[PDB]
């Protein structure tokens, strides 16, 4: 088994709870605690709760008394978390893990993680994609190589899955990490290089395609002069 | 508010039949003289706790008092006894699962069982792990008090339900008084009679004369002295002296050496 | 995250960030790629039957139990994380292990907005910088021939999968309407690989 | 159960044969305290407790009365006047799991070891170092509850075993649990040797005027020995004057 079957990207609100998920091995509710954290994406990792599938005992800290909702099922060893004080700010990821065992362990610490859950929390709605392919040109160009891109922007939840010429063209590619503007929707920025002989006459395409709506477009980049 | 509890709360210890004997038995009992607990219905039954069980009694013949729940949260969020008396028949049950808490009506539960010039009196006791209850109704001339005169209570139930008991709180009905006291582990002796009838008893703990009943067996005592113990100061402190410095233990040579 | 950079064949050694507290065992070292799932790299520690045991070690100093990666391999280069015993199971922030490499210059690149975005609402003029290391690449925006950036969102790469520099797409984003009020919008680039500014042009109407 | 949550059934109003148990091959010991298993045939008690559990092959020694070590000290202390037998059988092909049973379990740490009887089912993590118990553990404190993970392929001493301990109680309150043993009729005024419900003695069954209360049901001379009985099927008052005998 080993990854732990966390729930994805449970789309929510500010003011309510949602009940996080995922599966460890059967027998595991009598040999094994689970253990959960917080992560901001790219950034620092804390330690939330805990639970007991013994006796269905659960402990949190202090941070996340009341935030926070640990449940289990002894029978299969199915874990539950209702992130039971949820806002906008709350869109970190959040984890879990098989753990402890006290001094009937080697040594009490975590090993099967799980896939992990973005719980993705806003004040806005969800929104479509709107779509800007950024022109090759002389001001695109470096010498005998140039670049060219595509900007997606105020759309909800993440992501867009920006590709290029739907995935041929990977010539020195980057897709950028996603912005979360003060709107409370997501951008970001891709990219794409090419030979600067070009620069009117290579097929460039951005396809893109906003999933959670299966919003999708494959729309030509204009070439244009600076 | 208290009264004083007088001569009360004497029940026969065992099913043991014995005539015209003084036998002395150490139990919980209510202590003669002790201060009593006592209530006239308003707002009158908060919890109160049971301690190690209580003497309990009223003056109805009216049955105004319906019964009792005890534990420690009674509020069967544990495992609670409730009893109900339609006068002198019983009622019981243990419930875990929800009890209607409040406790009076206007005019995982893994037991139950079932069969004002009047004084009712209970005793309440938990020990062995099987509740026990005993019990008197009698007339009385004064309702004010408990009476100034001496009789002993049968047993009614001796009851295998394993509840932990703490606390305990009455139940009655309405559109009466009570009293409460507390058994101590005591040693009284008890007179039987011929009808093997409990007729007389003594508090050894009480006082000096009453020390010297128990120590002769007899509520006869005649002109004299008689020793009832003996006298002993009890150590006021633990003192305890070592030299001022400590070395610890060459195990790592006279316990274990670089060879065995 | 703090990070260091070492050469595929180093021996790393890195210090527990929750070691405020000596702890009376290490738990483990946890190593992530970025935000994702992490992976147990060192275990059972303060001990030596610790660890995957192809690799690693924990013992390396009696508080700081440093994430000791025996030779680095192209797949240990990761975030790590770092967690320990004595009533206790607190996480910090480890240190990150990168690919060293030469100094690279970024290559510098101006796109304009798309078309269809300076009719919709919005100029976010982009200046890709790829490529570059070390990560400490500089910009900023002669908008109007003043310099601004952070009105430049500017968004940067993991590093990267053929070379292992890191790309930057600094992208000014004014309004449709602010973009009409103002007028030029070249970059200048500034790194440890370039010996002076760097700068490509945009301005309304191009 | 798990050996610190044991079992507790208690026995009343019913009858039994105890050769069923000690008869039976199954039964790896049949070790008994206070009374012998082939007698309780001849007795009635007011209650048994059928006190029962799982423990590993090794443990079963700890079981008696005046014995100390983990399952006497942490899990399920008997009294050192325990009365009864302790009953086990191997049950490796019944309690053991590929992959461990994990479900049995048993208590090493607490602030201070088991009284007789002390049913204990506490989970708060131990402080089995100087640090503050937090809560949580890794290491210095603990969770109090191992585990024995009782797995088929384990050693003999390391299976599990079934334990039945049959904690008898003969109280001032008569017996309500009777041996196999079938009754005769009543036989006054002779010289007859008697079993009323576990009382065994001998004398002239007389009846008496004796005022017994209804729950009054054995009499007693100044001796502390039975001068009178109420009969355990028609509910009248015996004196059980002396057996015949004099000097010659």
């Amino acid at each position: 088994q080993v990854q732990l079957v966390q729930s994805g990207a449970e789309v929510k609100k500010p003011g309510s709870s949602v009940k996080v998920s995922c599966k460890a091995s059967g027998g595991t509710f009598s040999r094994y605690a689970i253990n959960w954290v917080r992560q901001a994406p790219g950034q620092g990792l804390e330690w939330m709760g805990r639970i007991i599938p013994i006796f269905g005992i659960a402990n949190y800290a202090q941070k996340f008394q009341g935030k926070v909702t640990i449940t289990a099922d002894k029978s299969t060893s199915t874990a539950y978390m209702e992130l039971s004080s949820l806002r906008s700010e709350d869109t970190a990821v959040y984890y879990c893990a098989r753990a402890d065992y006290y001094y009937d362990s080697s040594g009490y610490f975590f090993d099967y993680w799980g896939q992990g859950t973005l719980v993705t929390v806003s004040s806005a709605s969800t929104k479509g994609p709107s779509v800007f392919p950024l022109a090759p040109s002389s001001k695109s160009t470096s010498g005998g190589t140039a670049a060219l891109g595509c900007l997606v922007k105020d759309y909800f939840p993440e992501p867009v899955t920006v590709s290029w010429n739907s995935g041929a063209l990977t010539s020195g590619v980057h897709t950028f990490p996603a912005v979360l503007q003060s709107s409370g929707l997501y951008s970001l920025s891709s990219v794409v290089t090419v030979p600067s002989s070009s620069l009117g006459t290579q097929t460039y395409i951005c396809n893109v395609n906003h999933k959670p709506s299966n919003t999708k477009v494959d729309k030509k980049v204009e070439p244009k002069s600076c | 508010a208290y009264t004083n509890s007088f001569t009360r709360g004497v029940y026969y210890p065992d099913k043991v039949f014995r005539s015209s004997v003084l036998h002395s038995t150490q139990d919980l009992f209510l202590p003669f003289f002790s201060n009593v607990t006592w209530f006239h219905a308003i707002h009158d039954n908060p919890v109160l706790p049971f301690n190690d069980g209580v003497y309990f009694a009223s003056t109805e013949k009216s049955n105004i008092i319906r019964g009792w729940i005890f534990g420690t949260t009674l509020d069967s969020k544990t495992q609670s006894l409730l009893i109900v008396n339609n006068a002198t028949n019983v009622v019981i049950k243990v419930c875990e699962f929800q009890f209607c808490n409040d406790p009076f009506l206007g005019v995982n539960c893994t037991f139950e069982y079932v069969s004002f010039k009047n004084l009712r009196e209970f005793v309440f006791k938990n020990i062995d792990g099987y509740f026990k209850i005993y019990s008197k109704h009698t007339p009385i001339n004064l309702v004010r008090d408990l009476p100034q005169g001496f009789s002993a209570l049968e047993p009614l139930v001796d009851l295998p339900i394993g509840i932990n008991i703490t606390r305990f709180q009455t139940l009655l009905a309405l559109h009466a008084a009570y009293y409460v006291g507390y058994l101590q582990p005591r040693t009284f002796l008890l007179k039987y009679n011929e009808n093997g009838t409990i007729t007389d008893a003594v508090d050894c703990a009480l006082d000096p004369l009453s020390e010297t009943k128990c120590t002769l067996k007899s509520f006869t005592v005649e002109k004299g002295i008689y020793q009832t113990s003996n006298f002993r100061v009890q150590p006021t402190e633990s003192i305890v002296r070592f030299p001022n410095i400590t070395n610890l233990c060459p195990f790592g040579e006279v316990f274990n050496a670089t060879r065995f | 995250p703090g990070t260091l950079s070492l050469s595929p064949g180093e021996r790393a050694t890195l210090s527990c960030r929750a070691s405020q507290s000596v702890s009376s065992s290490y738990l483990a070292w946890y190593q992530q790629k970025p935000g994702q799932t992490p992976r147990l790299l060192i275990y059972g520690a303060s001990s030596r039957a610790t660890g995957i045991p192809a690799r690693f070690s924990g013992s390396g100093s009696g508080t700081n139990f440093t994430l000791t990666i025996s030779r680095l391999e192209p797949e240990d280069f990761a975030v790590y994380y770092c967690q320990q015993y004595s009533s206790s199971r607190t996480f910090g922030q480890g240190t990150k292990v990168e690919i060293k490499r030469t100094v690279a210059a970024p290559s510098v690149f101006i796109f304009p907005p798309s078309d269809e975005q300076l009719k919709s609402g919005t100029a976010s003029v982009v200046c890709l910088l790829n490529n570059f290391y070390p990560r400490e690449a500089k910009v900023q925006w002669k908008v109007d021939n003043a310099l601004q950036s952070g009105n430049s969102q500017e968004s940067v790469t993991e590093q990267d999968s053929k070379d292992s520099t890191y790309s930057l797409s600094s992208t000014l984003t004014l309004s449709k309407a602010d973009y009409e009020k103002h007028k030029v919008y070249a970059c200048e680039v500034t790194h440890q690989g370039l010996s002076s500014p760097v700068t490509k042009s945009f301005n309304r109407g191009e | 159960a798990s050996v610190y949550a044991w079992n507790r059934k208690r026995i009343s109003n019913c009858v039994a044969d105890y050769s069923v148990l000690y008869n039976s091959a199954s039964f790896s010991t049949f070790k008994c305290y206070g009374v012998s298993p082939t007698k309780l045939n001849d007795l009635c008690f007011t209650n048994v407790y059928a006190d029962s559990f799982v423990i590993r092959g090794d443990e079963v020694r700890q079981i008696a009365p005046g014995q100390t070590g983990k399952i006497a000290d942490y899990n399920y202390k008997l009294p050192d006047d325990f009365t009864g037998c302790v009953i086990a059988w191997n049950s490796n092909n019944l309690d053991s799991k590929v992959g461990g049973n994990y479900n049995y379990l048993y208590r090493l740490f607490r602030k201070s070891n088991l009284k007789p009887f002390e049913r204990d089912i506490s989970t708060e993590i131990y402080q089995a170092g100087s640090t503050p118990c937090n809560g949580v553990e890794g290491f210095n404190c603990y969770f109090p509850l191992q585990s024995y993970g009782f797995q088929p392929t384990n050693g003999v001493g390391y299976q599990p075993y079934r334990v039945v301990v049959l904690s008898f109680e003969l109280l001032h309150a008569p017996a309500t649990v009777c041996g196999p043993k079938k009754s005769t009729n009543l036989v006054k005024n002779k010289c007859v040797n008697f079993n009323f419900n576990g009382l065994t003695g001998t004398g002239v069954l007389t009846e008496s005027n004796k005022k017994f209360l209804p729950f009054q049901q054995f009499g007693r001379d100044i001796a502390d020995t039975t001068d009178a009985v109420r009969d355990p099927q028609t509910l009248e008052i015996l004196d059980i004057t002396p057996c015949s005998f004099g000097g010659v």
